């Protein structure tokens, strides 16, 4: 019953700058005796690994947000990926899209 | 990785819908969930089956049954309704060594 939403899911950026992208989670199901993880995975095709170029902005967690920053984008950032939380055996996830603009 | 099957599956409202989730070369600590596709196309959680018990987000209908001697699962939709139609699809989860997500591609439900 853990659930994951993306009430935010496509995000623009310019090349060079950073984007932020996130998720929302359901903290009723998450408590400190489990933990609490949170991953951004690029879909590269069926298997996603962790984002190398992602970030997690912990920060955000207890509020129910994970929160990831890609910074200095490129046109190989686009597209599609996997917002992923973890609550103890609990998962879910949604997929968010960025879409980049580039200029010379 | 995953497949889902069969690709396409058409029922009686009323019947019930199976589709298995079939997982190769993973390990014993299986984490699947069952999700399903929206009109927009995002994900949306169905069921999940973690140590070995299956759990539904809200619906009860929505059963996730191991096979036998398999890491193949049943992703069972108990006395169908004509607004399950739609796209289905598994994914699993592995925390070790690495995080790692696989999805099954896409599988269609038509219920009439």
């Amino acid at each position: 019953l853990f659930t994951v939403t993306a009430p935010k899911e496509v995000y623009t950026v310019d090349v060079g700058s950073s984007v932020s992208l996130e998720c929302d989670f359901d903290r009723r199901e998450c408590t400190e005796l489990e933990g609490i993880r949170a991953s951004l995975q690029k879909v590269e095709n069926d298997t996603s690994l962790q984002s190398e170029r992602a970030t997690l902005l912990e920060e955000q967690l207890p509020l129910g947000k994970a929160l990831f920053h890609i910074p200095s984008v490129q046109v190989r950032d686009s597209g599609q990926y996997r917002c992923l939380v973890i609550c103890g055996a609990a998962w879910d996830y949604k997929y968010l899209t960025v879409k980049v603009k580039a200029s010379y | 990785s995953l497949t889902f099957y069969p690709a396409w599956l058409t029922v009686s409202e009323g019947a019930n819908a199976t589709f298995t989730c079939s997982l190769s070369n993973w390990s014993e600590d299986l984490m699947l969930n069952w999700n399903r596709l929206s009109p927009s196309n995002q994900t949306e959680k169905q069921a999940a089956f973690s140590n070995g018990l299956s759990q539904p987000v809200q619906d009860a209908r929505f059963q996730i049954i191991q096979l036998p001697n398999r890491h193949d699962f049943h992703m069972n939709i108990l006395d169908t309704r004509r607004n399950d139609s739609g796209i289905y699809l598994c994914g699993a989860i592995s925390l070790h060594p690495k995080l790692k997500i696989e999805e099954s591609p896409g599988a269609e439900l038509v219920v009439t």
